[PDB]
């Protein structure tokens, strides 16, 4: 293998010059001589027998003349089941204090997308037990979902649901990738699984591997730790052709990463200060998540949206990346409503006649119809006041808002918050429950009974219940 | 763009906001007293 | 150690 | 003295002169050194010039080393000798500190003399990993009403306080800082909070103002003091940070609890800002280095809670940030914003309403909520967060007014828990719905007045136990009622 | 007391270090022995 | 082919164009004849005339491309010389020439062993004092290693020697004795 | 030392010393010029080449053109001999009278005062302005800051501070012209002659003047600054005085830096500005300030650029003031003069303990309606004043009644508004505002409020219109 000496340190970019020898474009590299492990990923050939890498980990202590060596292959990392209860950093290290992880083989990180002819055209409803991703986005067995929204909106308490119920439901080895995000959450999902059988430290018969690059890390571990978590799933995927789960949280900081490291790179920057090469690096990523004809991999992606704006580059360019966009909106959790989930800018692509029957689409089509109208009917309440508008406006709105209110559910994981018991609403509830409230079968109950229920039978006794007390 | 009145925030979407809750708390606890 | 001297020298020609 | 400053100031001064490894200045100008040789020298080293100056090895290029000058450029000259420290940059840390008022590099500048410090410590360390660590559940006490009932604060948490220029970001701070006094000279050890409050960019009779406000309520035997003011130099305000951070990591380490306040990071981030486009690097959005979510981050994830394996030591971080004309939605405040683990919003709308402090309850967060709070104030303050959210949405209207009414407290003035879950009880309970709320402070202070003065043994089972038993709930219901009766 | 034993201080300080300046070759001979010492 | 890194490493395009030539000579064992042309082809194009003629920056290119070449072929260069200069010319690194040379000589000096020391005194010292401290600092050197020294006096460090070989540097001045005992006493 | 300038680009000179690389904030003097023309030398760039800052016009220079080393930085005469003079940036005497015969030189580039040498006490300077004594009040020693766009009353108000405050000082006072108009320099000097606060006959002068003026190179416009902030460091240490400094206009400052940083070779920040904004601004602000030595009243006139206070100037100038008078042009166009924004003034002395119980109430009282006027202000502007509540109603009113008793009569605007000016204690102040908040004047006409000086004088304007 060629050997190489550090020519310049500069933040997390490292230029390494090889006498002979040049190592590929994306090929990893370990720094000789470190006391922890060091890899520097080749990101150009700048010519002259030097080429410009970025650091894995921090660049402190590092002397210009350090001896680098090639490893002559990408980033390799552990794959196989005994990475399933483990934690595993970007370059697949153990960072659970438990020993190494002795697979069998190694995969590249940086691997090809699945050919035109590998595709899978099949949409089967995922059920997940929420209200509103049920009734208005309906989720694909096999498709990349993705979940929208700013800071404090509910996103991880979203994702930590939606891992509750899908992974526990489930007998397919799912995987969650922890990219750019806090590690207090990192740990609370550590022991959070730990306690709920999903990890289990002895006799291994855990169904959850995890991948961990947090805010501390440089921008090359946040920018590369995606792609790890990736290719665990890829390996669940294609060599045991099992249904697998990829949780990422967050996405974004991979595309944040990458315009860190973008300006140092030697690159003009683009719109926002993102990177020159955004849009086909994250379709470079993303285009390896996917269900082929090999297996399936139903991914939950929690996408940060900066400042709410939802038109930045980072989120405008995902959009076009996913099936089921599930929104969340700031508005709406001011409202006390949770999920924040905004019915009127959640997408699916299986809300179709044809996939999810007349019914359903009859009721989710409604529900979103009279919501608008009572965002128009607001404007005449704001001017005119709620007094003079017509007993067919007001019963619309009373309508409304109680769709609104029975939108919220209590969640199994949001009960610290709440103190109520969490709720899983089978399918056919919710539909009879919102078809229902749209028929007026419920116009003498009060708003405020089906704020934070399961059915609508919990909104009826919760109903009688504030009726007795008052 | 409707709904504007409430998605900006100021003085006449507070009083949009007041308006229609306070009328329809007026609107719930009556009809609490019919159940 | 013209120094040593000094500093011990020029703080007791000081007194 | 008369001899005592030849004795071992002179005798012992280690006058030892070695071999070093040096390098010469090329150009300077703007506190950037660019130093040809140097060949061994590492990233982020400290290195230390001719004139007594000292400054850390940043760019490493192939023909030069961009070193940036801790200090006035003005005493550096093309051809000066560069020579190695061999260390990457380090403050001393220990509890020696406690009480001192000392620069980004660990100097004294409160003219008390060196620090006794034995140890030292990196400022570019790495922050504890998933292992490490637990749940955030011991609550970190301010004093202020707001804070404790609706936005309340762990030990280990990251509360970001945000809001535009003079609204009462550092009073808040300095309350929480003056407030655990009573927990620190107390009996049970494991409540005491060693509090740190870093001053970048601020002037410097403002930082003497802080001394003096936290001396005249004895609430700095307790606190460490770093101040880079706006006369430092950019590496020094860019440096601040991560010394206030290792010296509070100490104790996080260590088996104790600390607090640190970094007022503000705004002013860290145009340091660094500075001095990365003196280092000709590209600058990204508002000409900001890429990277600055990366120096923010590697700084607010060193407030961890520790387990027991390691000690159950803690460190709390309650960064600041100034936000112009409201603007939240900015480069820096999203970034801090997606870094911590709640926001203290403050108004300068509901300033001027006489609403002080002026935290908005509506945008305020605090991402682990209940976890962090006493049982006691957990009862009442569940009642209230609603109430008050229910007055919110229709601003019944009188109990909002009153509890808002409740909320508002003076500066310089830290309740216990104790008061502050007996008034927050005669507000939600309906003892106030009576009153007109321009005497609603004045029954406050008249009330908590009588408890101290008559009813300590009420207070101390509140304290004792952290539940309103129904023996202290009825208790509470006589001196209310009798107390509302004399009013 | 302590404002005049500080000011004193530091101007003995002062008067010790613009006097030694005032005030011998055996520094080339000891300077080139201390080199030998290196090594 | 891939090149030899020379001793030392010197950049810009000085650095490049010194680098080139000694991977070219390296390769053939012609460093020395080269490093005498090249000090020649200094002393020509530092000629009035010729500099003149060639640094011009409004003569056309070619014209002075043939003149270096007929100057180049009348001084009987080595083919190495020849077609530096010649590639000099087509790039339009004229101005760039005794850089180019100086890089180059530097090279071969660091290639000699040749360390550059300096030591400073208040003022000029004694030369048995010298040839003793030249013997002492070749001490600090490997065999093979090369004394070259620049005795420059300084009267502002009080008296004392600052010593520099190479990149390692002993300060025994005691201006910098009475700074550092002087802060030693302030703090 | 003599080198040789080896490039001009505006105002900034190149120069390549052979020998003995001057450092850096040196001064160097050019030979061959009919005045002098003084280089401050800014970043050593290598090759034995200094790149400098020329303090006058650098028109006719030319490469090889001698420059000597001086071996200082810019030196300027200090001492009770500047008391009544006017000198430039680099201290030499522009007003005809001769040489300036001081005994002492100061740098104007020195070091600021530690942290153990501040003083934190916090005693209130009333200046006789309702609007600046009842809600952001001044303090003796503190920094203060009139910020504000262009045309809305900085001068006139830094001129109605001199009149009440300066020569009613027991100390000395000191006035640095930063890039403003010269008639205004003149119109200063002629004033204070006529007062007899600078004497040309004998040594009982008390003003000390320094003047570089929009006219003048960026280099002059940038160090003048400290030219004033010398002359008043000496007067507050060596003199143990109680010192006056104006600054008008000190972010001239800032733009002349801006100015020549486009040519020091800076990547540039934001807004354009040098990336050195925030140190520059601390290195010069923290050399202004009152030590245990000495007391400095700074008032310092702050401009604002197309009228947006979150400029990287004015957004960094903030940070280093006790006491902030933010004008308004929103305020200035309903002639409410001063434009003082009620809303936007702080101080660090509006504090019940400092000021008392009855003076803040009676502060946050105003603010208080102030805001809740504010608040209305949409609904008042949309669907007309009828659809407030009567309650609404008299807190509109009382609050106009507030904004316009804030106005006020400036005893410097005697020539361009006929009124006689009005100088008001701070108790008339207090009395005056408690009464309007307390609805002992719902009768009285808004307009008989307007431009008044205590509310006794309100009554009997609105006696007299009726
Ligand atoms: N809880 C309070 N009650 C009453 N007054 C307060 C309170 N908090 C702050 N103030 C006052 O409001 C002003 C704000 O001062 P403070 O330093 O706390 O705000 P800030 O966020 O630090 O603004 P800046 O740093 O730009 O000066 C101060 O004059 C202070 O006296
Ligand atoms: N289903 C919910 N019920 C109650 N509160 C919720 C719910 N979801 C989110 N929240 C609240 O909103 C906050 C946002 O937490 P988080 O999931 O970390 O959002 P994000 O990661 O997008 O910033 C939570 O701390 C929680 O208090
Ligand atoms: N206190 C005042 N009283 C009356 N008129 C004023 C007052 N302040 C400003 N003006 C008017 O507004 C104009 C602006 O004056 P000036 O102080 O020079 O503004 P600036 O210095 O900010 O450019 C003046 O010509 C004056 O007519
Ligand atoms: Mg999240
Ligand atoms: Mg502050
Ligand atoms: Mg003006």
């Amino acid at each position: 293998a060629a050997t190489g000496r550090i020519v310049a340190v500069i933040g997390a970019v490292v230029d390494v010059q090889f006498d002979e020898g040049l190592p590929p474009i994306l090929n990893a590299l370990e720094v000789q001589g470190r006391e922890t492990r060091l890899v520097l990923e080749v990101a150009q050939h700048l010519g002259e027998s030097t080429v410009r890498t970025i650091a894995m980990d921090g660049t402190e202590g590092l002397v210009r003349g350090q001896k680098v060596l090639d490893s002559g292959a990408p980033i390799k990392i552990p794959v196989g089941p005994e990475t399933l209860g483990r934690i595993m950093n970007v370059i697949g290290e153990p960072i659970d204090e438990r020993g190494p992880i002795k697979t069998k083989q190694f995969a590249p990180i940086h691997a090809e997308a699945p050919e035109f002819m590998e595709m899978s055209v099949e949409q089967e409803i995922l059920v997940t037990g929420i209200k509103v991703v049920d009734l208005l986005a309906p989720y694909a067995k096999g498709g990349k979902i993705g979940l929208f929204g700013g800071a404090g909106v509910g996103k991880t308490v979203l994702i930590m649901e939606l891992i509750n119920n899908v992974a526990k439901a489930h007998g397919g080895y799912s995987v969650f990738a922890g990219v750019g995000e806090r590690t207090r959450e990192g740990n609370d999902l550590y022991h959070e699984m730990i306690e709920s059988g999903v990890i289990n430290l002895k006799d291994a018969t855990s169904k959850v591997a995890l991948v961990y690059g947090q805010m501390n890390e440089p921008p090359g571990a946040r920018a590369r730790v995606a792609l790890t978590g990736l290719t665990v799933a890829e390996y669940f995927r294609d060599q045991e052709g099992q249904d697998v789960l990829l949780f990422i949280d967050n996405i974004f900081r991979f595309t944040q990463a990458g315009s860190e490291v973008s300006a140092l790179l030697g690159r003009i920057p683009s719109a926002v200060g993102y990177q020159p090469t955004l849009a086909t690096d994250m379709g470079t990523m993303q285009e390896r998540i996917t269900t082929t004809k090999k297996g399936s991999i139903t991914s939950v992606q929690a996408i940060y949206v900066p400042a709410d704006d939802l038109t930045d580059p980072a989120p405008a360019t995902t959009f076009a990346h996913l099936d089921a966009t599930t929104v969340l909106s700031r508005a709406i959790a001011e409202l006390g409503i949770y999920p924040a989930v905004d019915p009127l800018d959640s997408t699916s692509r299986i809300m179709d006649p044809n996939i999810v029957g007349s019914e359903h689409y009859d009721v989710a089509r409604g529900v979103q119809k009279i919501l608008q109208d009572y965002k128009s009917l607001q404007d005449i309440i704001a001017i005119l006041g709620m007094d003079e508008l017509s007993e067919e406006d007001k019963l619309t709105v009373s309508r409304a808002r109680k769709i609104q209110r029975f939108l919220s559910q209590p969640f199994q994981v949001a009960e610290v918050f709440t103190g109520h018991m969490g709720k899983l609403v089978p399918l056919k509830e919710t539909i009879k429950g919102f078809q229902q409230i749209l028929a007026g079968e419920y116009d003498h109950l009060p708003e405020q009974a089906f704020y934070m229920v399961g059915p609508i039978e919990e909104a009826v006794a919760k109903a009688d219940k504030l009726a007795e007390e008052h | 763009g409707a709904g504007s009145i409430r998605e900006a925030g100021g003085a006449f979407g507070k009083r949009e906001q007041a308006e229609e809750e306070r009328y329809f708390r007026a609107q719930s606890r009556e009809q609490l007293a019919a159940l | 150690q013209k120094l040593f001297v000094d500093k011990i020298r020029e703080y007791k020609s000081k007194r | 003295e008369m001899s005592s400053i030849l004795e071992e100031r002179i005798l012992g001064a280690d006058t030892s002169v070695d071999l070093e490894e040096t390098g010469r200045v090329l150009s300077i100008g703007d506190g950037i050194a660019r130093v040809h040789g140097l060949r061994n020298v590492q990233a982020e080293e400290m290195v230390e010039f001719s004139s007594g100056l000292k400054g850390m090895s940043l760019n490493l290029e192939p023909d030069n080393v961009g070193v940036v000058v801790f200090g006035n450029d003005k005493l550096i000259k093309e051809g000066d000798i560069v020579k190695r420290t061999g260390a990457i940059v380090d403050v001393p840390v220990g509890e020696e500190l406690l009480g001192r008022v000392v620069d980004a590099l660990g100097n004294a500048i409160d003219g008390k003399g060196p620090i006794g410090s034995k140890t030292r410590r990196r400022v570019g360390l790495k922050a504890p990993g998933i292992i490490p660590r637990i749940s955030v559940r011991e609550p970190m006490q301010t004093g202020i009403k707001a804070v404790d009932s609706l936005v309340p604060i762990g030990r280990g948490q990251r509360e970001l306080i945000i809001g535009d220029r003079q609204t009462g970001k550092t009073s808040i701070a300095i309350d929480t800082i003056i407030n655990q006094k009573r927990f620190n000279d107390g009996s049970d050890e494991k409540k005491k909070l060693y509090c740190i409050y870093v001053a970048i960019g601020q002037k410097r009779s403002t930082v003497a103002q802080l001394v003096k406000r936290l001396t005249d309520a004895d609430a700095m035997k307790y606190t460490i003091v770093v101040s880079a003011t706006a006369s430092d130099a950019a590496p020094l305000q860019y440096l601040a940070p991560y010394s206030g951070c290792s010296m509070g990591e100490y104790f996080r380490d260590n088996g104790k609890h600390a607090l640190i306040i970094y007022d503000d990071l705004s002013k860290q981030a145009v340091a660094y800002r500075q001095m990365s486009l003196l280092l000709r690097r590209p600058p990204g959005r508002e000409a900001y280095p890429g990277d600055v979510f990366y120096l923010h981050s590697r700084l607010l994830e060193r407030a961890a809670k520790m387990n027991d394996a390691f000690g159950g030591g803690s460190l709390t971080a309650l960064p600041v940030i100034e936000t112009q004309a409201g603007d939240v939605s900015a480069y820096i405040p999203t970034n801090v914003i997606s870094i911590t683990d709640g926001q203290i919003f403050l108004e300068t709308e509901l300033f001027y309403k006489g609403i002080r402090p002026a935290i908005n309850v509506g945008l305020s967060v605090s991402r682990v909520g209940s976890a962090a709070q006493t049982r006691a104030m957990k009862q009442v303050a569940g009642t209230m967060k609603l109430e008050l959210a229910q007055y919110r949405e229709v601003a019944l209207l009188s109990r909002g007014v009153r509890l808002t009414e409740l909320l508002k407290q003076g500066q310089y003035s830290p309740m216990a828990i104790e008061e502050q879950v007996a008034v927050i009880y005669a507000g939600v309970r309906g003892y106030l719905d009576k009153l007109e709320p321009s005497k609603i402070t004045k029954f406050e202070n008249a009330f908590l007045s009588h408890v101290v003065s008559q009813h300590q043994a009420l207070l101390g089972t509140i304290r004792a136990d952290g539940k309103i038993s129904e023996q202290s709930d009825a208790k509470l219901k006589e001196i209310v009622t009798n107390f509302l009766a004399g009013f | 007391q302590n404002m005049m034993r500080r000011k004193e201080q530091e101007h003995m300080i002062n008067w010790v270090e613009k006097h030694v300046v005032q005030s011998t070759i055996a520094k080339c001979i000891a300077d080139l022995k201390l080199l030998a010492k290196k090594a | 082919a891939k090149l030899v890194r020379p001793p030392v490493q010197v950049y810009g395009i000085e650095g490049r164009y010194a680098t080139a030539l000694y991977s070219a000579a390296s390769k053939q064992n012609k460093l020395e004849q080269v490093e005498k042309e090249l000090l020649r082809v200094a002393q020509i194009l530092k000629e009035p005339k010729v500099a003149a003629s060639v640094l011009n920056p409004y003569v056309k290119r070619s014209i002075k491309v043939k003149s270096l070449n007929d100057i180049t072929a009348k001084e009987r260069f080595s083919p190495l010389t020849t077609n530096l200069i010649n590639l000099l010319a087509e790039n339009g690194r004229l101005s760039n020439t005794q850089g180019v040379v100086s890089a180059f000589s530097t090279m071969m000096s660091v290639h000699r062993g040749e360390v550059p020391c300096t030591v400073t005194s208040a003022s000029p010292l004694e030369e048995a004092t010298l040839s003793e401290l030249k013997t002492v600092l070749k001490s600090f050197l490997s065999q093979g290693q090369v004394l070259k020294l620049e005795a420059k006096t300084d009267p502002s460090i009080l008296g004392g020697m600052i010593v520099r070989i190479g990149e390692k540097y002993v300060d025994m001045s005691v201006k910098t004795k009475i700074q550092k005992l002087g802060r030693a006493m302030r703090e």
